[PDB]
Parts: C-alpha cells; sequence; structure tokens
C-alpha cells in the first residue's frame, strides 16, 4: 500500500502550481480557523502587550489536492508545506 | 563507490521522507529514551526550568534494510534531512532549541533489519506550575510532556523503554536551592481537536532548600524585630529615643516586606514568608502602641518585658511545626 500512497502522492503534487491559490480565478476559498489556548505568559503593563502560545488550525479546501483510491486521511511530513499553498494569515 | 556509498545510494532511491514507514498498515512504534546532563535554574517568577538533554529515538523503516557484511551504518547529521523522522515536540516547552556547532550535534545509526537510532542535543525551558504557597519550603514535581504534533495514536504510539532515563552526577545540576529527589515516567493518550495524541511524561521531584531565604527574609526580620524588643529597657522619660527606634523599627521592617516581596512572583494569594512579614510588622505595632499606651499612662513595661519575647517564641514553634 505504501507505493499506492507514493504515486497518489507523486501524482498529488506534480504540477501543483504554489502562486496560485485554490479557486485562483474563481471564488474566495474558504479558510476555516480553530485555536487551542496553550498558555498565557507575561501579560505586561510596561511593554503594553501579553505573550500568547497557541495551536493556531486553518483548515481550507483545494480541489487539486483530492484522492479516491485511498479512504484514510494523510498526515504528510512537515516539509511539504514549503510545496503546498497556504493561506498568508497575519497578525 | 566503495562499500557504504552504494549501500546508501541503493536505501535512498525511491524513498519518500514525507511517507512514515507502514502509512496504511500499522502504528509507527517508537522507543524513547533520555540522558539528562545538567537539570539548569528553577525560575520561579517565569514559572519554568531550563534542561539539558540526549533525546534519543529508536524506530523500525523497513525501506532501510541492506544485506551486506556491515551491521551498523554509523553516519553524522548530513543523513537526518534525506530520512523520515518522527515530529516529536515538547508540549510544555516555552523555547528550546538545538546545538549547532561545530557541526549539528545528531546522531544517525542504521541496522541491517531497518532499526534505526536518532540522537540529538537538546536545551529546553519547560513550563513548571509551581504552587508558590509553603514558600520558601515548598517542594514540586516538575514535569516535561512529549508527543507527535500532526501524527495521532492510529499512526505513531511512542513507548518508554525501561532503563530510558538517565540523570547524570546530579552535582553539575544548577539546581542551587533545590534537589533533584527522583524521576517517574508516565504515558497517557490526551484528545485534543485534530485526533488523540500519545503523550510521554517525566517528572522531575524537586524539593527546596530555605538555606538562602534565612539569610535573606528570616534571620534579618528576625534581629530587626528583636532590636523592637529591646525598647522595653530604654525609660520611659526617653520619649524621642524610643520613638525613633519605633519609627526606624517599623519604616524598616516595611521596607524588608518590600525587599522580600522583589524576589517573588505577583502573586495573589499569601505565602508563609509573608505571613511571617505580617506577624513580625503587627508585634512591633504592637510594642509601638504598648510604649504608647505606657507614656499616655504615666502623663506594664517589664510585664511586656516577658511577654513579646515569649509570644514570638511560641509562634516559632508555630510556625515551622505546620510548615515543616
Ligand atoms: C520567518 O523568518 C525566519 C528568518 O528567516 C525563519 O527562521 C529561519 O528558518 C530557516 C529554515 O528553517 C533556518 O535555516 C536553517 O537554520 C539551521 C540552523 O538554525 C540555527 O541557526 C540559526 C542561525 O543563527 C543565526 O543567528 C544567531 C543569533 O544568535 C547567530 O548566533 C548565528 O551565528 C546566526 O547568525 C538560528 O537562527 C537558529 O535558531 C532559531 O531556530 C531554532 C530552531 O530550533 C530555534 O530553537 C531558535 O530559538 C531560533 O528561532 C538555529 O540556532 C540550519 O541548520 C539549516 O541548514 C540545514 O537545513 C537546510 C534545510 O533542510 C538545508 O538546506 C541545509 O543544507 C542544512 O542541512 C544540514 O543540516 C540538517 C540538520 O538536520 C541536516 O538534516 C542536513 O542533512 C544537512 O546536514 C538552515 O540554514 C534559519 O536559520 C532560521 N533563522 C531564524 C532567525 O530563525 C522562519 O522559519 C520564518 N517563519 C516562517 C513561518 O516562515
Ligand atoms: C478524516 O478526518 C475527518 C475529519 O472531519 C473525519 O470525518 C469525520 O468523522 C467524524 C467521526 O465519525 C464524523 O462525525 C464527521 O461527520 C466527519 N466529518 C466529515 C467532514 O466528514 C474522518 O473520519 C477521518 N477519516 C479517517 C480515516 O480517520
Ligand atoms: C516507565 O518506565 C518503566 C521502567 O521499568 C516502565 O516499566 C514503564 O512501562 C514506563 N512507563 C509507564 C509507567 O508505562
Amino acid at each position: 500500500n505504501m507505493s499506492l500512497v507514493k504515486e497518489t502522492v507523486d501524482r498529488l503534487l506534480k504540477g501543483y502550481d504554489i502562486r496560485l491559490r485554490p479557486d485562483f480565478g474563481g471564488p474566495p476559498v474558504a479558510v476555516g480557523m480553530n485555536i487551542d489556548i496553550a498558555s498565557i505568559d507575561m501579560v505586561s503593563e510596561v511593554n503594553m502587550d501579553y505573550t500568547l502560545t497557541m495551536y493556531f488550525q486553518q483548515a481550507w479546501r483545494d480541489k487539486r489536492l483530492s484522492y479516491n483510491v485511498i479512504p484514510l486521511n494523510l498526515t504528510l511530513d512537515n516539509r511539504v508545506a514549503d510545496q503546498l499553498w497556504v493561506p498568508d494569515t497575519y497578525f | 563507490e566503495g562499500d557504504v556509498t552504494v549501500i546508501l545510494n541503493n536505501l535512498l532511491e525511491g524513498y519518500d521522507n514525507k511517507l512514515r514507514p507502514d502509512i496504511g498498515v500499522k502504528p509507527t512504534l517508537i522507543h524513547t529514551d533520555m540522558y539528562v546532563n545538567s537539570i539548569g535554574p528553577v525560575n520561579a517568577i517565569n514559572m519554568e526550568y531550563t534542561i539539558d538533554i540526549f533525546f534519543a529515538q529508536t524506530w523500525y523503516d523497513r525501506r532501510l534494510k541492506f544485506n551486506s557484511t556491515i551491521k551498523v551504518l554509523r553516519l553524522n547529521s548530513n543523513m537526518v534531512g534525506k530520512i523520515w523522522i518522527p515530529d516529536t515536540f515538547f508540549r510544555n516547552s516555552k523555547k528550546a532549541d538545538a546545538h549547532w556547532i561545530t557541526t549539528p550535534n545528531r546522531m544517525l545509526r542504521i541496522w541491517n533489519d531497518g532499526r534505526v537510532l536518532y540522537t540529538l542535543r537538546l536545551t529546553i525551558d519547560a513550563e513548571c506550575q509551581l504552587q508558590l504557597h509553603n514558600f520558601p519550603m515548598d517542594e514540586h514535581s516538575c514535569p516535561l510532556e512529549f508527543s507527535s504534533y500532526g501524527y495521532p495514536r492510529e499512526e505513531i504510539v511512542y513507548q518508554w523503554k525501561r532503563s530510558s532515563v538517565e540523570v547524570g552526577d546530579t552535582r553539575s545540576w544548577r539546581l542551587y536551592q533545590f534537589s533533584f529527589v527522583g524521576l517517574r515516567n508516565t504515558t497517557e493518550v490526551v484528545k485534543t481537536t485534530s485526533g488523540d495524541y500519545v503523550v510521554m511524561s517525566v517528572y522531575f521531584d524537586l524539593s527546596r532548600r530555605m538555606g538562602y531565604f534565612t539569610i535573606q527574609t528570616y534571620i534579618p526580620c528576625t534581629l530587626i524585630v528583636v532590636l523592637s524588643w529591646v525598647s522595653f529597657w530604654i525609660n520611659k522619660d526617653a520619649v524621642p529615643a524610643r520613638t525613633s527606634l519605633g519609627i526606624t523599627t517599623v519604616l524598616t521592617m516595611t521596607t524588608l516586606s518590600t525587599i522580600a516581596r522583589k524576589s517573588l512572583p505577583k502573586v495573589s494569594y499569601v505565602t508563609a514568608m509573608d505571613l511571617f512579614v505580617s506577624v513580625c510588622f503587627i508585634f512591633v505595632f504592637s510594642a509601638l502602641v504598648e510604649y504608647g499606651t505606657l507614656h499616655y499612662f504615666v502623663s506594664m513595661d517589664s510585664y511586656a518585658r516577658i511577654f513579646f519575647p515569649t509570644a514570638f517564641c511560641l509562634f516559632n514553634l508555630v510556625y515551622w511545626v505546620s510548615y515543616l
């Protein structure tokens, strides 16, 4: 099954345009957001800031990254984030 | 060319480091170990401790299997970036970093049956929720929780070795006012939004030593309130002398209340040190109002000459036994 997952991932990443967003010329992609607050460290008055640690999480739909043979969710490595389109969220 | 070159070039062809071993077969069983070098300072105002370890992980990868006379491929950190490594992160670490001088301090050894050992050097500022009640006579159990970030329980299962946790000499440890009492390792499954994750915890039992605060705030305050009790030996007609002694004692009791609070963080509840400071302050304030009442009566000194040393002497038997 490893060869099937291998050829499916190689099929997904081939021809994937990093510069274009899902539905680049189509409708705005909906990005759902979950935040798990881990801790708040330094609510400082002298610097007028607070330090916040969180498990920031985003979820959208890319129709290029769709597969049909494999019935389980693929948790890939963290180094494929440089190959997949991600939203440009900032604070 | 040679022997190890063709072995490595045959292992790494057709290899995807994105996919974990047995991606659609079974969870990857990872045996972790650790070797603490020197538990660093336990910071109480910021609520964390520093730890330096040799974090080592062991798993099986069937793609890294070779048949030759060579048993172990002892490699440096250059081969880390080519193979799969579990994304082990420390769940209570505020800030951590590996060591990168003169070379990345990582080890990678591959056996011929697919067994991979991966050891790296880490310095971790892990969060310990130190309860400062009882302080400066506190005792704490500081945890070190780690788990995989992205892979749930169905994909990576961590496990402990029997003698995994290895401490050092316990004297190069910069623990100054504390003392490592012992260690205990546990494992559990947490449930988060993404899924269920196997969490491995190491508890470090630390018990404090008050020798420092004795010379910081205890002795110092006790000698000030002993200096409060000599006013009774001064004659009652010497009014500016005894009121100068009184005002100096109360202003320096306020000063030592302010100074000893600088070591403590900005918590709301009261500590035993603050309770001792408050008892000394109300003792010296009672001494001043007793002298004042005597002065207004003459316009009981011997009575206090015994009562005020004795009330603190029974208090210290009450205070130290109940907190120790
Ligand atoms: C936002 O922007 C910032 C800045 O651009 C991004 O951070 C940067 O991220 C990149 C990519 O990960 C890093 O590049 C890699 O760095 C490591 C070494 O990292 C150490 O050195 C860093 C440099 O230190 C400078 O500053 C200090 C200041 O005191 C000076 O003393 C130094 O002299 C330097 O001037 C240092 O910044 C790092 O600390 C930071 O990161 C650590 C992470 O663990 C934190 O704890 C720290 O708190 C701090 O944030 C750290 O000390 C290199 O080793 C990398 O090179 C290897 O990997 C490459 C990718 O695989 C590969 O191409 C290279 O060939 C090389 O590979 C070798 O080593 C691998 C190790 O396993 C092997 O596997 C491999 O086979 C091979 O042998 C790489 O250069 C930047 O250093 C980093 N910089 C900073 C400032 O953080 C950030 O990611 C951006 N954020 C987002 C979300 O976009
Ligand atoms: C892949 O992850 C999705 C996350 O949504 C899982 O789908 C959900 O499964 C739960 C539990 O049965 C259902 O209550 C939800 O309605 C499902 N959500 C959606 C949007 O379909 C799915 O089970 C995961 N697959 C595997 C193999 O783990
Ligand atoms: C902790 O280490 C001991 C070592 O003997 C091991 O038996 C145990 O399984 C490990 N973790 C737990 C509590 O499961």
